[PDB]
């Protein structure tokens, strides 16, 4: 047969994205956070292009297409970063970009060490669970449809249909080589648990970037155009409970 | 905005 769905995810997977960080300069909270913010701006461009190219994505109302991306970019970017860390330096450090690799010192200079530890842990989960490149791809796609407003989307039905189909695909990726039920059942359990763990991490980073935006001018931290807008219009909706993640387990 | 221009 032909792995049509997987052929697609693989084909549309974004390439390498650098942050343009000056590693020849001593680490500073301002320089580091400003470099992460610009990396977010650059990655967002690739996330938009990636999403628009996902199977069925254009079925969503245009307003919803923008909404899911605006709400999920953090989890998506954190997830992809954890995988990069796992496969490049084996989770030893957080591989944000080839030119922005965090060691313990940078994790501390960034003033978000605790959040970094969790991201490093998630990164290790990729190794502990032996996540395959294909499971990573489908799990990441599912993360784009994992957070919605409690009041529902413009066209909620189309979204529900899309999310269901991506869960179905994740389910068949699990039953490719496995020919045992308790086996597939166990794997699905582990992955959904893994997907859920991304949410608390994104929440912390959402709170952290929000507070940073509010007083960025006082700490010399620069927020690019799209980042500043999304963080002050969309992120608050999340922090105030108007928009929530979809958890598999509670 | 620039983000919106991506779908507009
Ligand atoms: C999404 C990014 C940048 C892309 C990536 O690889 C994951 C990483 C997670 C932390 C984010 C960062 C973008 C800029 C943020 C939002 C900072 O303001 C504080 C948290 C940072």
């Amino acid at each position: 047969c032909q792995p049509i769905f997987l052929n697609v995810l693989e084909a549309i997977e974004p390439g390498v994205v650098c942050a343009g960080h000056d590693n020849n300069q001593p680490d500073s909270f301002a320089a580091l956070l400003s470099s992460l913010n610009e990396l977010g701006e650059r990655q967002l461009v690739h996330v938009v292009k990636w999403a628009k190219a996902l199977p069925g994505f254009r079925n969503l109302h245009v307003d919803d297409q923008m909404a899911v991306i605006q709400y999920s970019w953090m989890g998506l970017m954190v997830f992809a970063m954890g995988w990069r860390s796992f496969t490049n330096v084996n989770s030893r450090m957080l591989y944000f970009a080839p030119d922005l690799v965090f060691n313990e010192y940078r994790m501390h200079k960034s003033r978000m060490y605790s959040q970094c530890v969790r991201m490093r842990h998630l990164s290790q989960e990729f190794g502990w669970l032996q996540i395959t490149p294909q499971e990573f791809l489908c799990m990441k796609a599912l993360l784009l449809f994992s957070i919605i407003p409690v009041d529902g989307l413009k066209n909620q039905k189309f979204f529900d249909e899309l999310r269901m189909n991506y869960i179905k695909e994740l389910d068949r990726i699990i039953a490719c080589k496995r020919k045992n039920p308790t086996s597939c059942s166990r794997r699905f359990y582990q992955l959904t648990k893994l997907l859920d763990s991304v949410q608390p991490i994104a929440r912390e980073l959402h709170q952290f970037t929000f507070d940073l935006l509010i007083k960025s001018h006082m700490v010399s931290v620069d927020f690019p155009e799209m980042m500043a807008e999304i963080i002050s219009v969309q992120v608050p909706k999340i922090l105030s409970g108007k928009v929530k993640p979809i958890y598999f387990h509670t | 905005s620039r983000f919106a221009d991506f779908f507009r």
